């Protein structure tokens, strides 16, 4: 049997990037 | 004067809270995705072992 | 050999839910 | 008056810090659980390959 | 007096923001590591199935 | 085939620990 977890992987990489938008701007 | 400074501090707090809540929501999604991927792997590893 | 990671999965889903209690209430 | 407003802002900061610290503790637990699950999967995948 | 208290509150906000940003950076790294590990597992599980 | 994800596991455990340094000190 094969496993398909690509949607989960894609989402983790997406959040790893878009957490940049949650950073607090010191300036 | 002081009321302007009070409001600057209050607006900062609202920004901190909104950014924090946004990050927590994204982290919650990430934890559900991690759990989902791990369960799928557990299932297939065990199916192939059997 | 079989793998048993259900306790870890359960914990991840539990935290995904109970992080709701760590949210900052704007009101 | 201003001292009431100062205290409102300070209590908000204590709330922000306590909620943040609570979330970090839960996230730390989640990372340890993720690492634990991944190591168990690595071990069994490799055992079955061998 | 009030300006001292205003500055105490402002320094607290800068601390909260810096600690939060630091934590988010570490969590981002952790999510990339989780995704990387999951993709490696998916690949090998499927290779061994085939 | 074998899988090698030890660097990822090490990093997750490292961050799980060093997030202690990101905590807000109430005192």
């Amino acid at each position: 049997s094969v496993v398909n977890i690509q949607k989960e992987i894609d989402r983790l990489n997406e959040v790893a990037k878009n957490l940049n938008e949650s950073l607090i701007d010191l300036q | 004067g002081i009321g302007v400074t009070q409001n600057v501090l209050y607006e900062n707090q609202k920004l901190i809270a909104n950014q924090f809540n946004s990050a927590i929501g994204k982290i919650q999604d990430s934890l559900s995705s991690t759990a989902s991927a791990l369960g799928k792997l557990q299932d297939v590893v065990n199916q192939n072992a059997q």
